[PDB]
RNA sequence: CGACUCUUAGCGGUGGAUCACUCGGCUCGUGCGUCGAUGAAGAACGCAGCUAGCUGCGAGAAUUAAUGUGAAUUGCAGGUUGAUCAUCGACACUUCGAACGCACUUGCGGCCCCGGGUUCCUCCCGGGGCUACGCCUGUCUGAGCGUCGCU
RNA sequence: GAAAAUCCGGGGGAGAGGGUGUAAAUCUCGCGCCGGGCCGUACCCAUAUCCGCAGCAGGUCUCCAAGGUGAACAGCCUCUGG
RNA sequence: CCGCCGCAGGUGCAGAUCUUGGUGGUAGUAGCAAAUAUUCAAACGAGAACUUUGAAGGCCGAAGUGGAGAAGGGUUCCAUGUGAACAGCAGUUGAACAUGGGUCAGUCGGUCCUGAGAGAUGGGCGAGCGCCGUUCCGAAGGGACGGGCGAUGGCCUCCGUUG
RNA sequence: AAAUACCGGCACGAGACCGAUAGUCAACAAGUACCGUAAGGGAAAGUUGAAAAGAACUUUGAAGAGAGAGUUCAAGAGGGCG
RNA sequence: CGCGACCUCAGAUCAGACGUGGCGACCCGCUGAAUUUAAGCAUAUUAGUCAGCGGAGGAAAAGAAACUAACCAGGAUUCCCUCAGUAACGGCGAGUGAACAGGGAAGAGCCCAGCGCCGAAUCCCCGCCCCGCGGCGGGGCGCGGGAAAUGUGGCGUACGGAAG
């Protein structure tokens, strides 16, 4: 909710910095096996547990 | 009303993060880890789920310490001295 | 996708094999010690007979004469161009010029799991003693070495057929008297022995 | 520039003090750089000035623990940091002097029956 | 803390604070509104710090 | 007549079988047989010029030093007195964690020291060194109509 | 038909206060001075931001509450708002 | 990669409501029917039954489709784009997508108190992990108001500061 | 002490084994994505080519998607592509 | 009433140290089922097995006879071959089931207490200095403290031992 503790404030931060796509410079690499972000998360998709 | 109904009233949690263990089993009303127990000393493991075992056993993490005796161990664990300079 | 799908049984996509494949499978099989002796009076009773030799396969047409035995100065040999001009002399050279043309590769998984190349097997040199013959004539392809107290059937008839165009030295050739006797003398080299 | 350790490693304690707070300026005059969006070689050059930060905290601390233990290698007691950490079951074990202590009645055995080299004959 | 920025902008940038209004973001990080005392000019030391 | 439908072949789609590979397994054998209050295993959270995951790592943060190696790193920018890799013995190693000042809200204390506020002289702010229980040997201050002792 | 933190008044009179002042000890009076760290704060709150596999006719705790008709927070109609 | 001679086996499939993966007929079929209802003009645009703006006609009708919060959500908020996929027609449109930006406290909450209760220590039990019990079988207070010799800051003046 | 045990741990060698529906659950960002309040459950997914030479430039369409060209032995190998 | 020894207890953020937790294939101590089998089932069997609990180590445990035997005797423990699917147990049903001797791998023996003698002959810690030690050790140094006659060290342990 709006009333959030510190600790859980933190772990939404992090998750939130994980939901970015891939960069485009990264798949132009030698050893290229990306193509995509697969453990990208939505809101209405997957509920983040909790 | 059993069902799909009684779904809707699921608005209050029971387990929140644990801190040992990071695992989303920390019962609030208990305040012990459904995963490691965490007001007790021991770590609770089972030996009726060797599949929960290897989920957290050495193999898991980091090994930030334990990898550094291995790499230490093939030197008989040397302190102190530095390899002659130039 | 796994929540529903069928987990246990030979016959389900995942899960075992019918009878898992076990540790202790008897894998070794002893034979007699007598029957071990009668396979090599057997082996090297039929590596003299040259009938049989190419029979097996081995170029043996300009061998000079002989179940071949050769002069004790090639226990003496250090290096194998000393060993290549010998077996040009003794011209059995053209078995392991068949042994190079039979260098090709193998046929499956076995060039995967190690066991990439396969070749023919050429002449074996079988010796008394040891002043370098094995250190001379390994890294020719096709020979294998034997000393004459420790003989292999597996290198004496290799595939289980005779007749292997097996190469003798003097002092070596001599021993084959006293390790398994005649019909009448016993074996010197073995406790209770004669031959078949 | 090119900053070393070997040249570090023999200066005065309160210069690489100041040779470090000139390099905690210079890194935050970058840090600026890579917010407002100008000058690309003021970016390549923010990993020169951090691992270089790293070399001169290094230098102290190194030099701040040979000057501990010249002082306190003649004493009995030293601070844990100081102390040698090999393994915890190691640390245990009984002393060097402590394992040479045989019994006064085992000094006695082992000085009447010595085991002798001694050979048959066949 | 909301004193010890009071110091840390005082100290790197020669410059008094009147208060500090520190939030956390979504991104997990603070920032420190550096309220300025008007006897020095905010749009002058940003000058200084090197931001426009 | 056609259209519709069936059969067959060609070509084309659909689908991923077959076959060929294989920086992965499994099995067997060998040597070694080392974690932790000097803070383990684990967990969290961070850190790259552009980097989400994976590894690598710990405010010195895809690493510092050192020894070896002797010219790259590379997806793209940029700038031999040793680049880069391996090694690693020096240093460093944030937060929870047996987890250790008392609590899990990262919430509230104490004591000694230092520095700003000053020119010891308190509140205040920041920093630092300590503060967990069980026990062991010694120490210290005690307690008892315990046992006696001398006046 | 709650405790406890917390706060205040009282009853006592151990004490303290100065020696006729440049008065003292003392004050819940009126100004003055300095300080207040830490964490949460956006937005949805439900026929589309929650829980029911979903923009699911389900479920899910409250606050404000206009005019007319009327016994009326009934129903219907209208204003702000949507 | 294969023939021959030997050796070995996880060695031959149509079935098991077999297992996994894929594709058919049904079939362009059922369906996109709860709560009254949309029409006109213009704009942007390659493109309009749906978007935006104005003008109509309507509904909710203050126990509301209104304006806010708790729980839950975790960026869904707001702007700028494109409009592949998603939003069961569409789309210039969105809570989709991609770039960004955004939550400021002595006073509002949290912190603090205790409630039903939870739960250490002593103790008891216990093979043991532990468990019971919470004032009960405990030497359970580390605070002040008082008196001299010492002592540190200050003209050791005499208090703060110490034992 | 020694002979003895060792489906974990460190570093290794080997196989009449398995060859991506097989072999470990995992050959890949695998105890990952995802599901359940939790204990726990737990996947799918290898291959362009010798070298990106990864299809310049022209032209239809709003663009997707084409037709020419061009690279290559081959695109009858066109970014999940033997 | 007081000061003193002592015994039995407290308290310390007293000076030093040490335990906790993890891993857990193997190893030691407990605890301990039911599927199953007996064509049912209850004793048995599964099985002192899975699960639960504590504890280690590089191996653990065992171990130098309160042994085996009955011979013409062997001689710690451990493991391997065998005895042996044997003696024996058992609704004598199902099923369970050792040991000695022998042949090998290795092979290693030992220490207290008690009984006694030696002026406690013993031991830990602090201070002082000295070479010096990333296993705080050897030497000197103090009518320095403590442990200890409710027994420390030496000799000595069943094979005997002490003293002259």
């Amino acid at each position: 909710s709006s009333h959030k503790t510190f600790r859980i404030k933190r772990f939404l931060a992090k998750k939130q910095k994980q939901n970015r796509p891939i960069p485009q410079w990264i798949w132009m690499k030698t050893g290229n096996k990306i193509r995509y972000n697969s453990k990208r998360r939505h809101w209405r998709r997957t509920k983040l547990g909790l | 009303t059993k069902g799909t109904s009684s779904f809707g009233k699921r608005r209050n949690k029971t387990h929140t993060l644990c801190r040992r263990c990071g695992s989303k089993a920390y019962h609030l009303q208990k305040s012990t880890c459904g995963k490691c127990g965490y007001p007790a000393k021991r770590k609770r493991k089972y030996n009726w789920s060797a599949k929960a075992k290897r989920r957290n056993t050495t193999g898991t993490g980091r090994m930030r310490h334990l990898k550094i005796v291995y790499r230490r161990f093939r030197h008989g664990f040397r302190e102190g001295t530095t390899p002659k300079p130039k | 996708h796994r929540s529903g799908q069928g987990a246990f049984g030979n016959m389900c996509r995942g899960g075992r094999m019918f009878a898992p494949t076990k540790t202790w499978r008897r894998w070794h099989r002893r034979v007699n010690t007598t029957q071990k002796r009668y396979a090599i009076c057997s082996a090297l009773a039929a590596s003299a007979l040259p009938a049989l030799v190419m029979s097996k396969g081995h170029r043996i047409e300009e061998v000079p004469e002989l179940p071949l035995v050769v002069e004790d100065k090639v226990e003496g040999y250090k290096k194998t161009k000393e060993a290549v001009l010998l077996l040009k002399k003794l011209k059995a050279w053209n078995d392991i010029k068949k042994v190079y043309a039979s260098q090709r590769m193998r046929a499956g998984k076995g060039k995967m799991r190690n066991r990439r190349r396969i070749q023919r097997r050429g002449p074996c040199v079988i010796y008394n003693e040891d002043n370098g013959i094995v250190k001379a004539f390994r890294n020719i392809p096709g020979i294998t070495l034997l000393n004459v107290t420790k003989l292999n059937i597996l290198k004496l008839a290799p595939g289980g057929h005779v007749g292997r165009f097996c190469i003798w030295t003097e002092s070596a050739f001599r021993k084959l008297d006293d390790l398994y006797g005649t019909w009448r003398k016993a074996a010197s080299l073995k406790s209770n022995y004669n031959l078949p | 520039a090119k900053i070393k350790a070997r040249d570090l490693r023999g200066k005065k304690k309160e210069e690489l003090l100041k040779q470090l707070d000139d390099l905690k300026v210079e890194l935050s005059q970058l840090r600026v750089a890579k917010v407002t969006g100008g000058a690309a070689s003021k970016l390549s050059k923010i990993r020169v000035v951090r691992k270089s930060i790293a070399r001169v905290l290094t230098v102290i601390n190194q030099t701040q623990k040979e000057n501990l233990r010249k002082f306190y290698k003649g004493k009995k007691y030293k601070p844990l940091d100081l102390r040698p950490k090999k393994t915890r079951a190691m640390r245990r074990r009984l002393n060097k002097h402590e394992e040479s202590l045989k019994t006064k009645k085992q000094q006695r055995k082992e000085r009447l029956y010595p085991l002798r080299k001694y050979a048959v004959k066949a | 803390n909301k004193h010890q920025i009071k110091q840390a902008v005082k100290k790197l940038y020669d410059i008094d604070v009147a208060k500090v209004n520190t939030l956390i973001r979504p991104d997990g990080e603070k920032k420190a509104y550096v309220r300025l005392a008007p006897d020095y000019d905010a749009l002058d030391v940003a000058n200084k710090i090197g931001i426009i």
